[PDB]
Formats: C-alpha cells, structure tokens, sequence
C-alpha cells in the first residue's frame, strides 16, 4: 500500500475530486431530464386584467423553446455539468502521476519496504537506547540493503522532479478553471432574451426566455468555484513546501542533536525527497533510520558483531 | 471494521442518524429533480397589487396558453417562492457530508490514521493471543508462540514510545466534537428559524405584464407539507445527533482522557507494576473501555515488566 | 451470519415480516411518488355547498383551463385528502425502520455486541473442540491437549467476565416491550383510520375567486390499491405483534436469567456442571431454543470434574 | 449453498419455475404501475342502458382532457374486472408464498440445524477415504472420531421426525395452493378484455352515462395469465409427482439392504424418521453418498477399525 | 466457474450469443414498454371503405385528444401484427430456453453431480504429486493421497461407466437447440417484413370517433426491424455453432475413447479403454486442453498402482 | 485480476478507452431513448415547395396536437439521416466488437488454458521459497522436492507450448481486426459527423393527412449528439494510435524468439538457452509488464540451475 507515502494534501485532493465528480454527475443528471427553457413571445398583438393571447399552437411554442435553448442560452450553462465532468476526470488522472510512473513505483516500494523493515527492525530501537547473535545479522542484512537502496536511489533525480511537474500541471489547470469559471459564471442567468428570426415560422421574433435550471447551475457552479479555490490553495501550498525549502537536501542534524553520533552523511536528491515526504508523514521513521544510514554506526554493528562471534 | 473497536455507542448512533439524513436528503432531492413544481393562477381582479377575491356557476375564463402558465409557474417559483423550500434537501446533503466529514476525519487523516491503525492491528493481536490467557490465569510452551509472544511485548513496548509523545488523537477528536456539536447549533438554529416560511399558498408579484397580461399570481407549492414534514423529521434527528454530541463532549470535559490508571487493573491481576499510561495512548484506551474493558484488560498485562520477565524466563528455558 | 444461532423462529419470522413490509413500503411510496393524483371535476349544481348529482347527451361544459383544473386537484389534495391516504406509505416505512432498529440495537449497542461476539466466540470454539466429543462419549494429543485447557479456562474466564452482567438480557427485555407497544399504536391508529381511504371524496376548499366554482368532486384513483395494502399490512402487523406476544410469553413464563443444566449433568457422566445466572444463562437458552446440542456439548467445558479428567488425561498421555 | 444436496429434481426446478413466475409478477407490476389506464370514450347513441352503435367529420363530445380523465379513472375503477387490475400483485403473492413454503424448510431453526449437521458430517465422511477400503470389502484417530460422531448424530436424529412432517406439510400446502391458482385462474382469465362497456352513471359531472372504454394492457396481460397458468399447471405436475413420490413408499423407512448386501458389512440396520427420509433425498440426489456414508453406520466397520 | 473445464469453445461462444440475445430483448421490451405506440390520423377521404387521400391550410379533424388516444389505442390492438408487438417477449422467451436448455447439464441432479464429482478429481489430479512423479518416470503423507486418489479413480470408473446419463442430456439438449434455432429461423425470416412503419387500420369505431379507417405511423417500427435482423443474425450464428456440436458428437462414437496415442507417447502403455459416459467426459476435457487428460489418465495404469504401493512400503 | 501481468501498458489503456466508449454509449442510448424527438412546423408560404421566409401576431397551422405528433415522427423517420438516429447503437456495437476482441485471448479455451498454466507457474515461482534463495546466489526436504518438480513442471510446459504458436499467432489477429476496425470506424464517421444537423428540412407528402406538403423540423439532441460524436471520434483515434503501436511492436521485434542474453549476464548461470513461439511471446508481454517476473523465472528454465539444485537436495 503506498497511502503511506501519500501526505494529507493528496489524499484532501483526492476526496476533493471525488466531491467534484458526484457535483458533475449531479449536474448531468439535472441537465438530462430537468434541463428545459421557457420562452413567450415579446410583444404581443379594481381593475379587470385580461390575459394577453399568443395565438401560439404548444409545438410553435416548443419550437420556439429548442430554437432558442439551441442559440440564446450560453454554451456554459449548457455544458456546466460536461466541463466538470472533464475537468474532475483530468484532476483525478493527474492525481496519481507520480504514483502511477514505474520505476517510481519500484523506487516507492522498495524505500516502504526498507522503512518498515528496518522499523520492525530491533536494532534500530537498541542502538537509539544504547547511543542515547541472529538479530545482529540481519541488522547487517538490513545495513547492507540500505547500502544498496543508496547506491540505486540517491544518484536519480525523477522523483522530486516529475512530483514538481505535477504540483506546477494541478496549479496551472487550477487558474485557468477559475478564471474561464469566473468569466463565465456571470453568463448563467434566468431571464435571457432570445433574437432567433423564426418570423416565417411562429410570427414572431423577438422572445423572453427563462431558464427554469439557471439558480441550481449557478449555485452548483459557485459551488465547484470553491471546490476549485480549495484544490488551489492545498496546490499552491504544496508548491510553496516544494520550492521553501530544498528537498535535494536532507539534514539530518536533529538527529545528531538526539542521537550522540555525528558521523551521519546528510542524504541527497530522490533520497532527501522521499524522507521529506516520511517525516510528513511519521517523523520518527527519519529519526530512526537516520541511525541506519551512518557508516560509523555500521562499523559499531561490526565490531559488535565481531565480539558476538 | 476492523475500525469499530473505537467507535462507541454515541459514535455508532451518529453514524445511523447520518444514515438516515442522508437518506431525507436523498429523497427530497429526487423529490425536486421530478416534481417540484408552482401550479400558478392569475387574480382576474386586482386591488394595489393585492387580489380583490369579490344561474349556475362558470369558471373563470383566464385566456392564458399553456406556456404562458408554465412561464407564470417558472418566474413565481424562481422570484418568490422561499429559498429554504428551494434548497432544503441540498442543505440537508451539505450538513450530512459535512458531519460524515467530521465523524470520519481521523479515519482518512494519516498521521493519526497510522496510530489507529498500528493500535488496531497490536490490540486484536493481543486479544487473541494465548500469552494473555496464561497471563490471567495465573511450565512448558510452544517455541512458535514464544517468539510471537516476544515480538508483541516488543513491538509493544515500541509502540508506547510511538505515541505516549504526542497528543495529536484525543486534539482530533476534540476539535472534530466541537466542529459537530457548533454545527448542529448554527443548523438548528437557522432551520427552525426558516422551517415556517414552507408554505403551500404563496401570492407572487412578479410584474410579467408585459408577457401574459396579468400582476399578482396565488400559486400553490405542492411538495409544501411533504417538505415541512421531512424539515421536522430532519430537525428531529439533528437535535438527537447535537444531544449525542453534547454528551460526547461532556464526557470528553468531564474526565481527563489524556491520563488512564490501571489501579483497578493492577489490583485485581498480580501484576501491580502496570505504569499508568497518559496522552493518546490513555485517549484510546478510554474509547476501548467504552467500547469493551476486556481488551484493555487482556493488553494490560503486555504493559507489566513482571510479565516479561517470566516470558524471558520460560522462554530461555525453553531455548 | 455467524449471530444466526442467537436468532429464534420468533426472530426469523419478525425479520422476514419487516422485509416484507418494507417492500410494501417501497411500493407505496414509488406510486405516492409517481402516480397519486386526484381528478377533481367541479360540482355545477351546488345546493347549500353539496353536489346534487342531477335529444342526444351533450357533454357538460365548465369552462376551466387545464391549469385550473391542476390548481384545483393540487388544493383539494392538499386540504380534503385524508393525511393517512397521502402518508401511509411512509408511515409504514418509518414504523418498519422502528421495527428493524430495535431487532439490531441488540447486535449495534457496543456493549452488548461485544458480549455477544465473545459469546459466539467461545461457543463456536467449544463446538468445534475435539475434547468435548470424548466429553460426549464418555485420546488426545498433545496439541489437542493444549487448546483444551487454554479453551476451558478461556470459558472460565468468560463465565466471570459475563455472568456478572445482565445488560444484555434487559436490552432484549426492552426491545420486545417496545417493540409489543409500537404493534399496539401501530395496530390501533390505521384500523382506526383506514376507512378514511375513499375513491369518491366532497372538497370544498374555497377557491371561487379563482376557479369560479365552490365545491368539487374528487377521485383519488390510488386509494383502493392504498385500502387493500393497508389492510395487507395490518395482517402483517398483527402477525409481528402475535409472534412478538409470545416471545413476551416466552420471557415471562420463565426466569430466563437462571439456567439449570439437571438434564445433562444427568444424561452425561459430569454431575457437577454450576447452573449458570443472568446474561450467560439468557444467551444459552436462546442457544437451546436455536439448538440444545450446543448448550449440551458447552455444558461439558463448565464442570470442574470434566477438567480435572482432561488434566489427568493429558498426564497419561504426557 | 450447503443444501444442494437436500434439493433434489422437484425442488431445483419448481424453484426455477418459482423464480420464472416472479419475473412475469414483476413485469406485470411494472405495467400496472406504468400504463395501466383506460381509454374511456362516452357512446352518444344509448339504448337500453347500453352503447346504441347507430367526407365524414369527427363526432364533438364537448369534454375537457380533465372530464375525459375522471371518467377514465371512475370507469377503471368501477368497470374493470379485478382481475385484470390486481393480476400481478396475486401472481407475485403466490409466488412469494411459495418461496416462504419451499424456503420455510431451511429457515426453520429446528429443522436449519438439523439438516446442517446432516450435511456437515456427510461432507466430513464423504471427505474420509477410509470408506474406499470399507466398500472395497493419526488417520485412524480421525476415523475413529468421525464413527463416534455419526453415531452420536444418529441417536439424536432418529428420535424424531420433524423434518419428514414438514416437508409432507409444504408438499401438501403447495399441491393445494396449486389446485386453487389454477381453478380461480382459468374461471376469472376470460374477464380481461381489451374493449368493456363501462357505466358508472356520473351524468352529473360529465353529461354521459354509458361510455366504452378500450383496456390497452389487456392482451398483454390476457397472455401473460396464459403463461402464468402454463407455468402453475407445470409446478403442479411435479409437486403432483412429489406427493405420489412421497406416497410410493414409506420414506420413514430407509432400509439399506442393497448396500449391505453388496459390501461386506451386513449388521447395518433400518434408518427410522429424520436420518431415514434425509438418506431418502440422499439416494435421490446421488446413491454414492448414501452407499459410501452407510460403512461407518456399521459397527462390525469399527471392528475393523 | 468450476464446470469452466467442462465448456468448450462452442459452449462458451453460444453462452456470449445467448447473453447479447438477453440484452437485446431486454432492450426491446423497455423499448415497447415506454415508447412503442402508433400515432394514426384519420383519412378523410375516402372510396370504398379505404383512404382516397385526395397557402395550405391545415385539415381539421375536429376530433379530441381522447379520441385520437382511442384511435391509436384500438389501431395498436387490431390492426398491427402480432410479431412488431411481441417481437422483444418472443426473443426473451426464446433466449431463456436456449439458456435453460444449456445450463440444465448442470442443474439436473443425477448429470450435477456427476460432473461435479468429475470435476474434483479432475483438479485434484492435476494437483497431485504423483500425477507428476508418474509423468516422471515419496512422502508418507503424498503417498497416502495417491492411493486415496487411485481409488477413487477406479470407483468412479465404475461408478460412471454403467449409464451414459450425460452423453444422453447432452446429445438432447445440443438437438432441442438445433430444432429450436431451426423453428426460429424460419417463423422469424417469415415474419419480419411484417413490422412496417406505415399501416392502415380500418377498425369501424365511426360510432365513438366518426372516421372508419384510419393511417397510423409506428414510431419503433425500423428501430424493431434492426433489432430483428441483428436477432437473425445472432441466431444464424448460434444454429451454425449447434450444428457444428451436432456434427462433432455424430461424426465419431463419443461413446468410445481410444487412449492409444497417450499411451504410446507416455511410458505407461497399459492405459485402458475408457467407455461410454466417462468416454464423454473426457471427450470433453480433450476438447478444453488435452494437458488435464494426460495429467488425469497416468492414475489408471494398474503398473502405477504397482509402483506406487511399491514407493509406499519403501 | 491475475491475468493483470499479461496485460501491458497498451493494452489497459485500450481498456479503459473501451470503457469511456462504453459511457458514451449508454448516455447516447438513454438520450436516445428517452428525449430524442423532433418538433417540425410547417412552412406556411411555400416557394416551389421551399420556405418563402419572407403588432406581430402569431401563425395560425390550424393542426392539432396530434397531427403534429405524426409530422414529427414521419419527419423524424423519413427524412432525418440514420447516422443521428443510431449513432448510440453504432457506438455501443463497435464497442462491443472492440471489447469482444480484446478478451477473444482471454475467453477462447485453447489459448486459456495455456495462460491459465502459465499464470499458475509464474505465481508459484514467485511465491516459491527456494526461488528466491537461488535469485540470492541448506533448506527443506519437502521445499526442496517441490522445486524439482517445479523444475519438472517448467520443462514439460516448455515441451507443451514451444510446439505451437497459436497465442502468438491469436493475439497478432486481434490486434489486425482492431486496427482495421478503428480504420473503418475512424473513416466512416469522419464522413457522416456532418449529417448531424439542428435545422432539418423534410419534404414527405402527407399533405392528404395534415395539409401541408413541406416542414422544417429542428432536431434537439443534435448539437449534443454532434459534440459527443466528434469527442467519440477522438477517443477512437487514441484508441487506434495505441492500437497501431502495438501493430509496430508486432514488426519491431520478432516475438517468437525472444532471447535470455541481459538475464545470463547479470546473472551467474550464464548458461540458458533461448525459448521461442508462445512462450517467447508470453516472456515478451511479461517483460512488458515487469522485468523482474521473467527474470526470476530465469532461475527455474536452466539446466546449471537444475544440477546446483540436484547438489543442493543431495546436501539437503
Ligand atoms: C439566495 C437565494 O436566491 P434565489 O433562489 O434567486 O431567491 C430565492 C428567493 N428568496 O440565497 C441563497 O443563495 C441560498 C443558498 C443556497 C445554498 C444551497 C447549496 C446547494 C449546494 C449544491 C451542491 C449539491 C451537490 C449534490
Ligand atoms: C397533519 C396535517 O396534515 P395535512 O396533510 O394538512 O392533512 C389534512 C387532512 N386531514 O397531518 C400530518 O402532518 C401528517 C403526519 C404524518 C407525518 C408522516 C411522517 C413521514 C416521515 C417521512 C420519512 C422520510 C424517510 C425518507
Ligand atoms: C375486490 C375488488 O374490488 P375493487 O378494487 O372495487 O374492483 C371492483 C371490481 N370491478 O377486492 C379484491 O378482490 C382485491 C383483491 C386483492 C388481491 C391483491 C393482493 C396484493 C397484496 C399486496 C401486493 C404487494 C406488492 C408489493
């Protein structure tokens, strides 16, 4: 399972998504049968009122219905729920990228699998206690696979990068959704005036329509407009946390102000990200295998080892 | 499932209240989405805006078309038919996703997803370990369990450090508590306060002369008692749901749930040397107590130095 | 699924009565949805605001759009119709959740789950063990052995954590008078108003400024079909509140919270079994009215002596 | 589930039939809850209380759409035959009651664990192999087990004879039920037509008396009776079938002397009640089972073991 | 599911036609359900009882909208072939007994059974060890289970030899499904062209309406006539699949299995004549994948039995 | 499912495209179903049967609803073009079809039971013990056994597919019928997308029924079956993109010889030899999947494999 490596971010984006998409079925499902457009006549031909007369058959009115729904309403409130729908299907695609890739998910995988193993390890926990036989070999098993994880990982640099290329896509689909939203959103209206030329056809030309749809479209499009503007801000957090500070570079000086050793080499690039993302998620998984990492720690375990035998 | 260990009566009950929101909230919206509607009459005489209402009966001759009945229909119910009779059944979807939210928040947060989880999987494992029933019991033993055992009381010991640090379980729960319990205030504040103004006889004034001829339409709102009906039933179910979270706030104020003492443990058992644990790790061992004692009792004893020094004991008799 | 062996015919029967009643639920409420109108055709000889009901015969001509026609069915429905032809269904749907909460508030209470998830446990175990067929004939290995003694004072220990408690044989005590009760209302307010289910119906709502005429004459045309399952749900009802009645029997007619094992600690060798008290006592006799072979091959893992024959049998074979 | 075994050809096809008289209650409840009307058109020329029947123009009967739907509904409900309205709610209850009746067999507790622990020892002994050497004429202690568990089983089931009561009971309730369905629904499937005079005499609201209306789901419905009764006439053959079965010999009664005059073993005696009727089905089901079970009801078996 | 190994490739193929002929019966029916109707104006003129059809301004018909209702409601009932109303019923009546002719194999207790049990020895045949020490050329406990699995080979040889139970239910069910594409073929070939879009109804209702005959249009009229060739087609496909199965059991005795070829490739040549039933059976488990049958067939050489009580005692 | 390491990257994505396809049917077909009509008025001035087009007060038809009713379906039947009224249908089929060619592999018996064998024995050696002991390079006696039939099992499948090349020759057939199908899919529908239009003009002589000889309908559900048509035509061409790809790794590498040099070198048994025809195939579309399936597999296809594990099982 790599919901592990998923912080919180992507994980609230992701239940954002799944908000965004039940919001676009809704709204497909609103368009589909209760989509409909209501156009009388401009113009026509204690008091007593008497109602105007159109002379109008009921399919002269529907025709005047579907040929202005076709041509005065504005294609976003037509199309509002479509766009949605695409949009939340491109976010929820894009949302496992850096999930998704291969060799990534071989690298997340074998860096899970170290992690846990080396946490289930008693070594770590008996080296923390002791700094501040069977096992002793699979300590150095253990060691030994992080000195292989080192030399297969570290040297890369896909995965900080491609993670960057999906927080920059998420931030740039993001504006421009709020942005065409924002100026199409004034477009969904009630009353609408409807200019078609269908003189020949129903006498007259000039029609009022309303939307009878148009508040839940716009209340569903205000709606996404602030599922949107929260996807935003969880992005353009993400992006400040990725470019703040550094993740080609872990420090592991808390460590060494904990743990008396100070032989610890800082790790670096893919290696420094995913401890990035592991101390977002469970800090004490760094702090604990950063005692795992130092080479001074491994010729302790040596000559511990040594003296067992 | 495996998560109902730390869900307790007051949890389990705001579960099927949400259950059963959602459910109104279902209905009413499938209730809009067909056949919500505004059957509108024109007033033939009118006084300032205001209908005047002054050898066999003949109906009123209105000489309105079909269309220009659902335009009248269509204006009333945008323009003054009340908002809340418009948007009940989606308000009620919105206050029930927001407390399913709530109620499911450290569930799908991981950094106190992982704690819930590690102390899931460690508490069914020491319920159903043998180590625990010769334990309260209280020769030779199985090598297999000897080290299954060790590796618990180990992994438990570790588990101790992990979270006894931290306070970050009982903050989301407390802070999830108070979110619900103020939302159910501002809902049941706000809906019984809009609940009267569903109403099925509603006069519009739309000023549509131009279009059909007449001012002041009576329009009636069908799905009017049907919705102040289900607005009751709903404000029923969120005062029970703000009582639940009342209580559950009450308990969570009442008693420190960041310090639990195994005095009446460690008195029972002849293991006295039980620490009493604090912070999240005494937070959900008082949510299990509500749920069960019998898996406290049973962990309890993983928690006592003297039961591991048996343990080391048999267990180097037994190597 | 596993809690079937708590389940009696009593328990059975009332849970397949609440299935069908919430199908019938279901139902009414998809033709309330869809198809319950109400044809209201004005009365044009009106006589003190009453219907008269007085060369080829000519239709009557009253005048009225189609609209006001809608306005007319719309408030005739909503003020001279009945509220128990317009809300049966879901009555019946909210009186069968009732029903179905308080059959599963016994398996949803935390408590009392857990005490019955430890009870099945423990019985299923004992079931399953190999020692108590030995126990029912009268060798083992040394495994065999071993999880024998560790299920014997794993039943020692749930004998002392459960028997102290008698949460769960109140809950169900609560469950069946509530459940009894809300047959009783349920059972008295629709034969009470079930007559008012009509075809024909006399609406005057006063809608002349309007319409034009006083009174109407309206036709639910759901209304029958709505009779006839009204009265198909009383049947079921009064079915659940006889099976209910005897279950009330069944938990008065005895103390429920005292169980005596003399059968078998005179049908089996063992003449030492403790008769067991409150929440144990209750959850076996369900067991006996589910199966008695349960209860009397757990009978055999509460004897001292039974144990004591398991603890010599091991040292021969040790 | 487990109680494949238990259901032999009677009971595996009526219950497809069962299942195929649910699906044309459900098509027909869908047809009644949708287009279920009456066409109703008011007969200018009356004679006798009757309909008269004595370019070309359309004849104006001066009727709003609303005068036509009230006539509609009071000629639907007074004039149609009830039959033709509640046809599919009697199919569908029919067939919910004989599923209660064929189910009531297994949801029984007393005769669910019955029937449970006869499957589960019978599974656990067909599993056994040493019943290949038996008929050929720690594995020891499992058979030795297993011998003491059948017998055990034995002296609890053959006491009583609940589950051969019951099912006589539902064999019987469903031949009767059979034998009304197909009575009442051969007398009262004549009375679904297409085309009925209705007279309602609502003279006062509409301005006609006798009016003729056209039922459109009436053929549909008429056919769909026809097959219900084809199907109901093919459950009660087999349920027919079964009550002869049932009567052909005394199923209380199992005797295994063929078995065990072909195997060695000749001391097994005659099952009684339960055990007999149950190894009844058995044999029906599969005589292997029955044969290769009846070993270890002997006890000159154990004396080889 | 576990009766997999028992399906060939025409088996399978009739499976997925009988499911996409449900699909489209069900289609259908929903069709005929909600849209099917036929809208039927009146001719005012006419000759003889029939339709003369002799700005423009519309013709007033003078009639109501129930009276039109009417009209279209006795013209569906009349006059309107019973194949264009009951096509979707027929096809889903016709591909429920296609299913159920093909399932019955394994529904019938007695044929059930019979190639359940098959089944089970059959896996656990190509799961046993010395099916691949056999094949080869041992544990107490893996020799324990070969001569458990050895006997109940041999039982069920006998046991399954004595009646062709399921060649017969076979041979009946393949010939049902013969004659009954054969009787759809032509009754369905015979009335297709009678679902037409345009049809004259003259139904003599001048009493209630005041016209006699009347044109109606059949809105799902072509929609049904292309569901009605993709039925043919479905159905050609189906009968050419079932002929050929008839033409596989008739062509050779399914009754007799000549195991010469596995016995002469394999080292065991004493491999006997499986017959009858059981010859059936593994006719068809030929027909799946020849590998289970010699994985099965090395457990019914008596010079194994010999060997393997020999591997036993040592 | 378990199939999953058989199914390459094209090959999941062709999957999920058919399911996209499979959405665009069932909406067009509710659509299509439920609020497809066409309200067609007719033309009161006529010019040579063509519309004059030439306060206001509205047109009079002096139809009724009825007649307007079968206007719109004669209109609807007799003039509107087929590809509008079955564009769903023709969706749903060529779906299907697609559908039913990408799982021909997976349901026909022939090749199944040869997937169904190798996905077996790939499972068990990757769950096997002693497999990952020689991928490392004292065991079990049972573990050790079961190995060498392992071993037993690899050659004589080995024996039982290297003699045919059915699954290779299947899946090249597939992809062919794929590629021609997208062809005709993609050129077809390039041609009829323009047939959907808004504002039809039907001609259809019924001017003895309702008066009127010539109407202009306007079809509802044709913008929106225009647009989904065109965004059908896209996915169909990413379809056929991918599809032809897979055509290209027909042709770039001959997948009845797929050679073991990478694995022999990086490994110690530098002694295998080379497979070919289904299993070639089979250890292509594992490679496509992951690498390091086919690689650990290595370790039970050779022969200094088998004699170290004979060695071994004598030791053990
Ligand atoms: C002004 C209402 O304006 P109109 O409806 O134009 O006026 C009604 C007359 N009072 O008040 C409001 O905006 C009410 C707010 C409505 C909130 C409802 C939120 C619905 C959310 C949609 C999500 C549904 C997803 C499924
Ligand atoms: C008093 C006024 O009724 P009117 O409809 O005005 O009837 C007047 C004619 N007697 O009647 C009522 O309020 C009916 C009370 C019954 C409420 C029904 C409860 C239904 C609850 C809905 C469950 C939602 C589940 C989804
Ligand atoms: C006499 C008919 O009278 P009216 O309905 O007035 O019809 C008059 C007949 N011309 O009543 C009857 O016989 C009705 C028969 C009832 C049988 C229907 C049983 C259905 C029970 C509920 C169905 C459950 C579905 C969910």
């Amino acid at each position: 399972a790599f919901r592990v490596l998923k912080p919180w971010w992507d994980v609230f984006t992701d239940y954002l998504s799944v908000a965004m998409l039940m919001i676009g079925v809704f709204g497909c499902t609103l368009q589909v049968m209760q989509d409909k457009i209501i156009c009388l006549p401009k113009r026509v031909q204690t008091v007593e009122m008497k109602g105007l007369k159109t002379d109008l058959d009921l399919q002269q009115y529907s025709f005047i219905n579907q040929m202005c729904y076709e041509r005065a309403l504005h294609w976003y409130a037509k199309y509002f729920p479509y766009l949605v729908l695409i949009h939340t299907l491109v976010f929820m695609l894009c949302s496992n990228f850096w999930f998704k890739f291969p060799g990534s998910s071989s690298k997340i995988e074998h860096f899970i699998s170290i992690l846990g193993k080396c946490f289930d390890s008693p070594w770590t926990t008996r080296a923390l206690s002791e700094v501040s036989k069977k096992e002793g070999e699979q300590a150095k098993a253990l060691f030994e696979k992080v000195k292989k994880f080192r030399l297969h990982v570290e040297e890369g640099d896909i995965l900080y990068a491609m993670y960057v290329r999906q927080t920059v896509l998420k931030v740039i689909k993001f504006l421009i959704i709020i942005a065409y939203n924002s100026a199409l959103v004034s477009k969904v209206q009630f009353t609408v005036d409807c200019n078609v030329d269908i003189q020949d056809m129903t006498g007259y030309k000039n029609f009022s329509c309303n939307h009878t749809m148009a508040h839940l479209f716009s209340k569903l499009s205000f709606c996404y407009l602030c599922f949107v503007s929260i996807y935003g801000l969880t992005c353009l957090y993400t992006l400040y946390w990725l470019f703040y500070r550094s993740l080609r570079e872990y420090s592991f000086e808390y460590v060494r102000q904990e743990t008396g050793i100070d032989d610890i080499p800082d790790v670096k690039n893919d290696f420094a990200f995913m401890l990035h993302m592991i101390d977002q998620y469970d800090p004490l998984y760094s702090k604990r295998f950063a005692v795992f990492l130092s080479e001074v720690s491994e010729n302790k375990l040596k000559q511990l080892n040594l003296n067992n035998e | 499932p495996a998560y109902r260990i730390l869900k307790p009566w007051w949890d389990v009950f705001t579960d099927y209240i949400s259950i059963v929101m959602l459910m109104i909230a279902v209905f009413g919206g499938t209730l809009q989405v067909d056949q919500d509607k505004m059957i509108c009459l024109p007033c033939k005489w009118v006084t300032k805006d205001s209908c005047n209402d002054s050898t066999g009966p003949t109906g009123i001759k209105y000489d309105l078309d079909r269309h220009q009945y659902n335009y009248v229909d269509a204006v009333c119910y945008e323009n003054r038919l009340h908002w809340f009779a418009k948007y009940f059944p989606y308000l009620v979807l919105l206050h029930t996703l927001i407390f399913l939210a709530c109620s499911n928040f450290w569930f799908k947060f991981p950094r106190t997803s992982s704690k819930l989880e590690h102390f899931v999987s460690i508490l069914l494992k020491c319920f159903d370990s043998p180590w625990t029933t010769r334990a309260l019991s209280e020769g030779v033993l199985d090598k297999k369990e000897g080290e299954q055992a060790k590796a618990l009381f180990e992994k438990v010991k570790k588990f101790r450090t992990h979270v006894e640090e931290g306070d970050i379980v009982y903050r989301l729960y407390m802070r999830q508590t108070i979110i619900k319990v103020i939302k159910f205030a501002l809902i049941i504040c706000y809906t019984v306060y809009y609940v009267h103004n569903i109403k099925f006889d509603v006069d519009c004034t739309v000023d549509i002369e131009s279009l059909t001829g007449y001012r002041t339409y009576r329009c009636a709102h069908p799905l009017a008692t049907l919705f102040k009906i289900l607005a009751s039933f709903y404000i029923s179910l969120v005062i029970f749901y703000g009582l639940i979270c009342m209580y559950t706030l009450w308990w969570m104020l009442r008693r420190s749930l960041k310090k639990y003492s195994f005095e009446s443990i460690r008195e029972e058992s002849s293991y006295s040397d039980i620490p009493d644990v604090k912070n999240d790790f005494a937070f959900m061992l008082h949510l299990i107590d509500q749920y069960d004692p019998l898996y406290s009792k049973r962990f309890a004893v993983f928690l006592s130095e003297v039961s591991e020094n048996k343990l080391r004991q048999l267990n180097l008799n037994n190597e």
